[PDB]
């Protein structure tokens, strides 16, 4: 059975807050197909011979 | 058929008759005399603008 998930559990409380103290820049990538091939066809060069 | 003869470098098997391509048309043929070797390939065309 696939493991849906990495299993946590954060502490609420209504009186406690967590603030970050430091950062770290990330760059990730994202690849987006835009035009395919460009094609075209003869009629009776195909049906035909 | 309608074509261009060109000399061929195919190694046919002695038995071997003809050449045939991925659409099952005859594409090197041998000739019944000088039993030589040749390819078949449709004349020169394509489209007009
Ligand atoms: C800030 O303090 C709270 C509580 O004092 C922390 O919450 C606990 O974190 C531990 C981590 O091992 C858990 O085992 C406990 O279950 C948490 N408490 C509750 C009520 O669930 C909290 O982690 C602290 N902040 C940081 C950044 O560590
Ligand atoms: C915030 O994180 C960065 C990187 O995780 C910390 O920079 C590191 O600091 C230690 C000790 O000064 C060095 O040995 C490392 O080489 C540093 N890493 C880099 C990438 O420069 C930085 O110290 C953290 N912020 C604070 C306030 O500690
Ligand atoms: C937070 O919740 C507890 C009950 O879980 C309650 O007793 C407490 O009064 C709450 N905090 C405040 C500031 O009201
Ligand atoms: C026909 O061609 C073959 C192949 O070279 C040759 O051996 C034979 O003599 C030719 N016969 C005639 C009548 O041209």
């Amino acid at each position: 059975t696939m493991s849906l998930g990495a299993e946590n559990s954060v502490a609420y409380s209504n009186n406690s807050i967590a603030i970050p103290t430091n950062f770290t820049i990330s760059v990730t990538t994202e690849i987006l197909p835009v035009s395919m091939t460009k094609t075209s066809v003869d009629c009776t060069m195909y049906i035909c011979g | 058929g309608t074509g261009v003869l060109t000399e061929s470098n195919k190694k046919f098997l002695p038995f071997q008759q003809f050449g045939r391509d991925i659409a099952d048309t005859t594409d090197a043929v041998r000739d019944p005399q000088t039993l030589e070797i040749l390819d078949i390939t449709p004349c020169s065309f394509g489209g007009v603008s």
